[PDB]
């Protein structure tokens, strides 16, 4: 039994254009443990991205938090790109 | 005092694909990582600054050696489990041990194993027995239950040792672990699909992550469909969560002994 | 881990009972062990205790009280073969074994027919067949050598006897064991 | 289960030495302890599993090698007199498990001397039972004396009509010091053998001393490992 990751993309604080914030991508509930996460700005990979270590849940699945400091603009598009053994191709999850 | 827990996990992977370590063991106090060890570093390292400054190198040096042995034991146990099932390729083996100090002062302790992310063996410290999920788990259970003294050592670890460590670590990390950051809560009203009005009760900036959010209609519980957002980490040590309904309504939020009502 | 205290030595009579205490003051507790170590031999595991109670293994029982940080090793129907050292060890919070300095156990035999006598051998003076309550004192001279009290067993005749040896380079069997508190009725041929 | 070597060893200060320890019980954890009078066993080094080792309580002057799962050797690089002791190798199934007991090796007695000039085998003499003991108790005690040996590395045993005996035998647990005020005093060991007057109507001492490898520049015969007996 393999479990595909749950992928959630959200800001640290309620978002307001022009005000500095942090973009979060929480990847959870997956099994096995090998995963690849990237944060994107207009389809391109953000290089200065911080992350927690692989974490363990009591249901034997894993979770991680990926985040980067950003200033949201009406024209800038943000996403979280995730790859796991359950996925044929990496999944691009847009920030709402 | 609020409820607190101490847990340690072990993760073993056979035939690891390039990058994934063969063995990882992580310690937690509530939702905070406190220690880590893996087959690549072969070192026990703190994952919290208050762990680093309160535990001397003697602790870190002693447990590195024990974890080196626990790593080897996990390697062999997973080979034996794969032989029992007739399994080839990469398989996973997991352990979770821990205890809880409840608000009323009572305690819980648990010790569990998983094979391929599914329940495999569950310890019952009150009867000193192992609960097996299938015949392969039953074979292992018979072996573990043959050693009565290891069963008593395990009961003593869960009920006494684990609790004494938890209380020690609660004192070290008190400025983070025993603090309280009240939630910022707002209710947002919006007409969605024509004729439908959605109410969103959103909370953020709270610590600890334990929160209660509920929607009430005319003072009594709602019987309609409520959507719930996950309690998500914000990245700054605080959390966020939400609850929504459709259409006198009020959102009720309880967090660390404080009740909050938001009347629409 | 910090301190483990057990008596240095204990003396009891054959067929009787002895209790060896062990008190520990440690940082955490993961079990308490008892090991038996015969003279000039390797220690051998006797018992393990981690929860409160008493466990029996033949004539040997081990007790533990976690709250009092105390254990005892009890031996019943004391036999001569029980003369050995008894080691108490505790595993602390870090699974480090803390050892106690050991308890030497001396078993006084059951002298049914005491016949105290000092003989001369072809020289050496042998003080034999005395009662277990007799304590042999050491020499004070540079040339006189007195040995410690020894118990020998003739299993075929179910006979046990106490003995001490003396020798020097002037030296008489009458003055040999004069340092000790010799029984009044000691035979001097 | 646990096999350690050597049983006895005489070393000159500065000399190097290696104690061997093997176990065929598939144990993962191995330990080196020293036993000294009046104190608890002190861990020198330990190996929690194959591929790792760490310092115990008294690691200075020693080093270890976990060669494989079965073997854990202890090395004395430059022997010092403070290293005079009884060395024990032990093994357990694992470490970091409360109930697992230790399985001990037979022990290694090590004596470190500034020089080997005071090393002597014993003089072994048997004393015939007195006529008085035979006519009073109808029992006969044969006494054996091993005298002037150094260091204290001896195993006294009795042998009657070609076979070793254990019944009616008592050997002193610790030998006495012939020159008690002297730091390098030589030793004396006694033992008794009791038989019936009808049975009376040979003692042997195994000495552990020098080896073929040791240099001897003295007039007296090299004090090597030997057996000294009395009939
Ligand atoms: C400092 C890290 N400790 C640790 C532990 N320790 C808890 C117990 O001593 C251990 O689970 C025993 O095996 C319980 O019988 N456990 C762990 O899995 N990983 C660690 O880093």
């Amino acid at each position: 039994i393999q479990r595909t990751p749950k992928i959630q993309v959200y800001s640290r604080h309620p978002a307001e254009n022009g005000k500095s914030n942090f973009l979060n991508c929480y990847v959870s509930g997956f099994h096995p443990s090998d995963i690849e996460v990237d944060l994107l700005k207009n389809g391109e990979r953000i290089e200065k991205v911080e992350h927690s270590d692989l974490s363990f849940s009591k249901d034997w699945s894993f979770y991680l938090l990926y985040y980067t400091e950003f200033t949201p603009t009406e024209k800038d598009e943000y996403a979280c790109r995730v790859n796991h053994v359950t996925l044929s191709q990496p999944k691009i999850v847009k920030w709402d | 005092m609020r409820t607190h827990s101490l847990r340690y996990f072990r993760l073993g992977v056979s035939d690891p694909i390039h990058g994934v370590p063969e063995f990882i063991s992580v310690g937690y106090v509530d939702s905070h990582p406190i220690t880590t060890y893996d087959s690549v570093t072969r070192q026990k390292e703190p994952r919290a600054p208050w762990m680093a400054e309160n535990l001397a190198p003697d602790h870190w040096e002693r447990y590195t050696q024990l974890l080196r042995g626990w790593q080897q034991m996990f390697k062999v146990e997973l080979k034996r489990l794969q032989r029992h099932y007739n399994h080839s390729g990469s398989h996973t083996y997991q352990r979770m041990i821990g205890c809880e100090l409840l608000e009323d002062g009572s305690t819980t302790g648990f010790l569990q194993y998983a094979y391929d992310g599914q329940d495999f063996l569950i310890f019952n410290k009150d009867t000193l027995s192992w609960l097996a999920v299938d015949n392969v788990a039953h074979t292992i259970k018979q072996a573990w239950e043959a050693n009565q003294h290891e069963l008593l050592y395990q009961k003593n670890w869960l009920e006494e040792e684990c609790i004494a460590w938890l209380k020690r670590f609660l004192e070290y990390g008190k400025d983070t672990l025993q603090r309280t950051e009240p939630p910022l809560v707002r209710v947002n009203r919006k007409e969605t699909f024509p004729g439908v009005t959605a109410l969103f009760c959103k909370a953020h900036g709270f610590y600890p992550p334990e929160i209660y959010m509920t929607w009430m209609k005319n003072g009594e519980e709602i019987v309609q469909e409520i959507d719930y957002g996950d309690i998500l980490p914000s990245g700054d040590g605080t959390y966020q969560a939400w609850a929504s309904i459709e259409l006198l309504y009020s959102c009720h939020v309880e967090h660390s002994g404080v009740h909050m009502v938001l009347q629409v | 881990g910090q301190n483990i205290d057990q008596p240095t030595e204990m003396t009891a009579t054959e067929g009787a009972i002895v209790q060896i205490n062990c008190t520990y003051q440690t940082s955490g507790f993961n079990g308490l062990f008892w090991y038996q170590q015969h003279a000039g031999e390797a220690p051998t595991f006797l018992s393990y205790n981690v929860l409160d109670g008493l466990e029996e293994k033949g004539r040997f029982s081990s007790f533990l009280s976690r709250s009092k940080g105390y254990s005892y090793l009890l031996l019943k129907e004391l036999q001569m073969k029980d003369s050995a050292s008894y080691l108490c060890a505790v595993k602390d919070s870090n699974y480090q074994l803390i050892w106690g300095a050991g308890t030497k156990l001396i078993i006084k035999p059951d002298i049914q027919n005491p016949d105290p006598a000092v003989y001369q051998l072809r020289s050496v003076c042998l003080f034999t067949d005395f009662d277990s309550q007799t304590n042999v004192s050491q020499s004070k001279d540079s040339d006189v050598y007195i040995t410690d009290k020894c118990v020998l067993d003739m299993r075929s005749m179910d006979f046990k006897s106490n003995s001490a040896v003396a020798w020097s380079n002037d030296f008489a069997c009458a003055n040999a064991f004069n340092n000790s508190i010799i029984p009044e009725d000691t035979f001097f041929p | 289960g646990v096999t350690q070597t050597p049983k006895f060893q005489v070393l000159k200060t500065g000399q190097s030495m290696t104690l061997q320890c093997a176990q065929d019980m598939n144990h993962n954890s191995m330990y080196w302890y020293r036993q000294d009078p009046g104190m608890g066993l002190r861990l020198i080094y330990y190996s929690a599993s194959e591929g790792t080792t760490d310092k115990g309580e008294v690691p200075n002057g020693y080093n270890v090698s976990r060669l494989n799962k079965r073997e854990f050797s202890l090395r004395l690089e430059s022997a010092a007199p403070s290293q005079t002791s009884v060395y024990f190798c032990a093994s357990s199934v694992w470490t970091g498990e409360g109930s697992g007991e230790l399985f001990f090796g037979e022990g290694s007695r090590l004596t470190v001397l500034e020089d080997l000039k005071n090393v002597f085998p014993p003089e072994v003499a048997v004393f015939e039972p007195s006529e008085a003991e035979i006519s009073h108790t109808q029992k006969a005690t044969l006494v054996c004396l091993a005298t002037g040996f150094y260091p204290d590395h001896v195993e006294l045993s009795w042998w009657v009509n070609g076979k070793e005996v254990h019944s009616g035998v008592c050997t002193d647990p610790q030998p006495l010091k012939e020159q008690p005020a002297l730091n390098d005093s030589r030793y004396a060991l006694s033992s008794r053998l009791r038989v019936s007057a009808t049975f009376w109507q040979r003692c042997q001492v195994q000495f552990y001393g020098l080896s073929e490898n040791d240099e001897w520049t003295q007039d007296r015969a090299k004090p090597v490992t030997q057996i000294v007996s009395a009939e």
